[PDB]
């Protein structure tokens, strides 16, 4: 009996170890409102959080507490695990010891005060943190082989072989899901259609998720978008009225591979892969380029894949095999590896307990975080 | 200021600028190491005078023929 | 065409017209069509059914205002076209259109639409040589006599800053919020019947933008002015009738620099200022902040500059020079800059030619615009 | 030659030009081209797409600067072409390449491919009447005036140990390792990315750079102030906001000493001199212990010569007498060699001849360095 809380910038996966998929997904969202000095109706919460925020979007002004894996707001933090343990999963954190989630080269500040929330607060019998992409290899059965784990706060490269990870080899790239929803409300802005508000943001990422595809060739496809109304698709809002994105629709996606779009003057996500790739040493690079996982829901788009193929054979040599593994449950991918790490008899001596933590001190978490 | 006095929606009797109030080697001097003052003039003189021999001269890694010493010497 | 370039600012409130040689714009008259309030059967009512400018001023009370231009975008085209016809009447300028080449001031972000449409009428129905659609901060530079220089721009429509450092514009940096001086002007209508004086006609609304014009000051601190009795300060309306506004008068234009009061899911005027400069690179922030230039008619506030200064400094970092260099013509320094531009010989190789659109097509005016 | 020969050591961070016989360089800039990020929109901006040395160090922000050579390889040519173009021009030294000789200066144990194509460009591109290539340590000795020395060069691209005994250099006893200055940058990022302060941007590495000059002490016991709680000192970055480095400070430059924190399988600074005095003949190795030389930039750390001379007694035998000299002008000696060398009528029968270059072709140059 143990709990595994994915802790995304997206969304937080939370459920039972042992289960196929996590039980409870919700939005990490925290939803106060734009209250004026008139007096407020009955059944009124203070702060909404998740699914009853999702409802609630219209008038509750929309804040993510953690901004690029690193959680911002700490109160806010508090109130989404308590949304998590008693109301969602219901269970008792006294009880079961809680698996948590970090992206790797976080602030050190981020696990620290993480771990002392869940003793202190919370009292967990034992905490123990991981790194996203090194439960993301066990989704697929994997010892070997790198991961592309591309979330919505971030996306990272880590290299593992043979189960012995890499870490000077880790690079961290602070472009990821939230920065394409912002760069997608700015280019249909041009088109017509304006989204400014934090509830307006909600439904352009609506209209991502849906529409948004990779292009295998970019400039080809412009080419086609121009000339034909082929590629135009129509999609309907919550009110009635209805838009017709157009070229944007591939447009989006595209700022993964050239953040030049962006305008943060830095590598791809395909150019980021092969560096790490480059950075390990050279008798294991067969291995990884063998084995390219791509992990979190930024990895869900139509044909990112071919695109991911494509761009890294160009970059990498002609003669070496470049294969991707993309397998169904890529969005669910941290937490069924969460899932298998916990149930292991082996994993019941790693856990820090509670002892562990009142002599050492919050400390102890980066001797036996990885 | 003529010019603004023929327009109508103009700022009259208004600070132009409002501005804020205007607020006015550890290792070269280490004891391990042993501080030197480089005299490029002394240095010249020392090293005026001296020569290099450029004939028969190959610094590459030529295999040939033995072992080489390139600068062979001065006058 | 040699003859002199007319310059003309698309104020959503007020449009200001003339030549490049002038040093100040002659004719400049408010941005809307007045047609007669009730539906004109009989003879002996007003004719024409198209009053623009001064006519309209004359006969206010007898008309209906409709603005066609809303957050520095135009809703009814039909409506602008007339607007545009008026700018080249006997009234106004007093010449034929196709003779001299024209300059547009467009807000910056503004749909692709809004520019494509723009064009399309100022080629087709009025028989410009050249057309060249520019943006409205750009040119505020231009007048003032600086390079570098970040340009918040408080319109009637719309209010944004945009950053330019050594005549280089970061377009990321660029920060639009729709809140302006035409929302400030609804706000005190509301709190007018909060006072207990209704303004429910169009031609009404026009008066309480008059009553914000002459008396509403910012207070430094809003909740001291707010305990403190008001001495309720009479203003005179067009009948002779006299209204005391009292408390009114400075929480009205309050709104700007804080949005969430009313409930305007919004940054606010302090705010989009100093997030364009944190935005924008680390070691432009200094530099971007020792030149801030106000631009546009909603920072002509009583008090408005001594407010920004003390809402920037608590917001931007400690011990940072912060200069806010207001000029003495803010409403007219949009025109001023484009007059000055138009004026230099490189403004002749800028502008798109009449023959160019109909060769190139469409994308002329787009990619010429910068 | 009547005109007097150009200096110019090639350094990975700073290249420092100027005449034969100045005691110092009169005209040193940093190594980097600096291209604007920005979008220029308008007139009277800075000019050129292409910014060099002092320039773009006022107008950084602006610009996305790019290296060139990379630990003492010129990675991009064309880049190294317009750094050398800028150094005659009218900014710095202001004359012609084609009457003044030139003096190169290249690390010890470089790609031969590098010295050759060194030589096209400044005889093909440059009409130079000769080109002498050297090693930076050869110089390093006649700056100090000393004919015995080990010289540790400690720059920003690459350090290298060349021990030297009475003129002649040992070629086999030179050692050489790509971790420099830029690598301890460069783990800096990644340490102060841990604190919680992000410099992702080009133009922020470069304030990394600065804060690494200013505040970072090498300890003399690593594993003791490892475990002692760290005085939090506050840096003041350029924008106005004050980061806490902490433990940073001490951790970053102590890679110099450590390789295996980067994850390299490298020796350490104080194992390269060590291994170079040991590597040498059994005579030497008391005079070459007795007359260490540092050089470079990278030497300038606090506590290097405590800790080194510390590091070195450990592995060097028992009883031997180590005195590690450091001229004043530890960034700048590698120049005053140069000049020094250049002033001497042996170096005209030292130089290679255009004609002599243009017969021969590359074996001319690979021939007469060393
Ligand atoms: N099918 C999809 N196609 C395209 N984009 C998607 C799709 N599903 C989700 N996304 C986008 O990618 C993000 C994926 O977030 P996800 O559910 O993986 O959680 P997360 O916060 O990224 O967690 P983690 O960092 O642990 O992977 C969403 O926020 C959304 O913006
Ligand atoms: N003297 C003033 N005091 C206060 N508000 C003013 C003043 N003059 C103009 N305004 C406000 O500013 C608006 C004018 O905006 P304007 O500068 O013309 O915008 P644009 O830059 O888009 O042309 C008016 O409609 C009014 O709301
Ligand atoms: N005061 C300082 N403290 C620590 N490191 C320094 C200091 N000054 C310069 N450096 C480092 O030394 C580098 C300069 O290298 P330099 O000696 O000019 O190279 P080279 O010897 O290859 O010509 C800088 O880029 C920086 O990394």
């Amino acid at each position: 009996a143990a709990l595994v809380v994915d802790n995304g910038s997206g969304m937080c996966k939370a459920g039972f170890a042992g289960d196929d998929a996590p039980r409870a997904v919700f939005p990490s969202i925290v939803g106060r409102p734009r209250h004026q000095g008139v007096m407020v109706g009955m059944g009124q919460k203070d702060s909404y959080v998740g699914d009853e925020a999702q409802s609630k979007r219209g008038i509750l002004t929309l804040k993510y507490p953690i901004e690029h894996g690193i959680v911002t707001n700490w109160d806010d933090m508090e109130k989404i695990w308590h949304h998590t343990f008693y109301n969602e999963l219901r269970v008792a954190p006294e009880e079961h010891p809680v698996l948590l989630t970090e992206a790797p080269l976080n602030p050190k500040a981020n696990r620290e005060k993480m771990t002392q929330i869940m003793f202190e607060t919370f009292n967990t019998p034992a905490m123990y943190v991981a790194i996203q992409a090194v439960l993301s290899l066990y989704a697929s059965g994997r010892t070997t082989g790198i991961v592309m784990d591309s979330g919505d706060g971030v996306t990272h490269t880590v290299p593992i072989y043979e189960g012995y990870a890499l870490p000077h080899a880790i690079l961290r790239l602070d472009l990821a899901g939230r920065d394409l929803t912002d760069y997608l409300m700015k280019i249909l802005t041009e088109r017509g259609y304006s989204f400014t508000t934090t509830a307006e943001r909600e439904i352009v990422r609506d209209i991502k998720e849906k529409l948004c595809y990779v292009a295998l060739d970019f400039e080809q496809e412009m080419a086609t978008a121009a000339s034909s109304s082929s590629l135009e698709k129509s999609y309907e809002l919550p009110d009635g009225q209805v838009i017709t994105i157009g070229n944007e629709r591939f447009r989006c996606p595209e700022a993964l591979f050239q953040p030049s779009f962006l305008g943060m003057e830095s590598c791809g996500i395909h150019e980021t892969t092969f560096n790490s790739i480059m950075k390990c040493d050279v008798d294991i690079r067969k291995d990884l380029y063998a084995n390219t996982v791509l992990s979190g829901g930024t990895t869900m788009y139509p044909g990112i894949a071919d695109r991911m193929q494509k761009e890294i054979t160009a970059l990498a040599p002609s003669t070496m095999k470049i294969k991707i593994i993309a397998p169904p449950e890529r969005k669910y991918s941290v937490w069924i590896g969460g899932s298998i790490l916990a149930s292991l008899s082996t994993f019941q001596q790693m856990w820090i307990s509670k002892q562990e933590y009142d002599e050492s001190g919050p400390s102890i978490v980066h001797r036996k975080c990885f | 200021d003529p010019k603004y006095a023929d327009l109508p929606g103009i700022a009259r009797n208004e600070p132009d600028v409002y501005e804020t109030s205007d607020l006015p080697l550890e290792e070269l001097t280490s004891t391990s190491v042993e501080h030197i003052i480089v005299n490029p003039n002394a240095a010249y003189d020392k090293f005026k005078d001296k020569r290099v021999g450029t004939k028969g001269l190959d610094f590459s890694d030529r295999i040939g023929k033995t072992k080489r010493t390139g600068y062979e010497s001065g006058e | 065409i040699a003859n002199q370039p007319v310059v003309i600012d698309n104020g959503s409130g007020v449009i200001k017209a003339g030549f490049a040689g002038d040093q100040i714009p002659k004719y400049c008259f408010p941005n809307y069509v007045g047609r007669p309030k009730h539906v004109r059967v009989m003879a002996g009512a007003l004719e024409g059914d198209i009053f623009i400018g001064p006519k309209a001023e004359e006969h206010r009370g007898l008309l209906s205002i409709r603005y066609p231009m809303e957050h520095g975008i135009v809703k009814d085209w039909n409506d602008m076209e007339r607007i545009w016809q008026y700018v080249y009447s006997k009234d106004q300028l007093q010449t034929f259109s196709e003779e001299h080449p024209v300059l547009l001031t467009e807000a910056p972000l503004n749909p692709r639409k809004n520019r494509e449409r723009a064009a399309e009428v100022f080629f087709e129905t009025f028989n410009v040589p050249a057309l060249f659609i520019s943006m409205q901060a750009v040119l505020s530079l231009y007048a003032t006599g600086r390079t570098t220089g970040v340009v918040l721009d408080s319109g009637d429509g719309v209010t944004h800053a945009v950053p330019i450092y050594e005549g280089f514009a970061m377009p990321h940096s660029i920060m639009r919020i729709d809140i302006a001086g035409r929302d400030v002007s609804r706000f005190l209508r509301l709190y007018l019947r909060k006072e207990g004086y209704d303004f429910h006609s169009s031609s009404e609304f026009e008066i309480v933008k008059a009553i914000k014009e002459r008396a509403c000051y910012l207070s430094i601190n809003p909740q001291k002015d707010e305990t403190l009795e008001t001495e309720k300060a009479q203003y005179y309306l067009p009948d002779g009738s006299t209204i005391e506004i009292g408390p009114s008068r400075f929480r009205a234009p309050e709104l700007l620099f804080r949005p969430d009061l009313i409930g305007e899911e919004s940054e606010g005027i302090h705010e989009v200022l100093v997030f364009a400069i944190q935005k924008s690179d680390m070691d432009l922030r200094r530099t971007l902040f020792s030149n801030i230039v106000l631009s546009g008619g909603s920072t002509l506030f009583k008090g408005f500059g001594d407010r920004l200064l003390s809402e920037v400094k608590k917001l931007a970092p400690k011990d940072v020079k912060i200069r806010i260099s207001a000029p003495q013509e803010r409403l007219y320094s949009t025109w001023i800059g484009g007059s000055i531009l138009a004026s230099l010989d490189t403004f002749k190789k800028m502008w798109v030619s009449k023959k160019e659109y109909e060769e190139d097509g469409a994308r002329s005016i787009h990619r010429k615009t910068f």
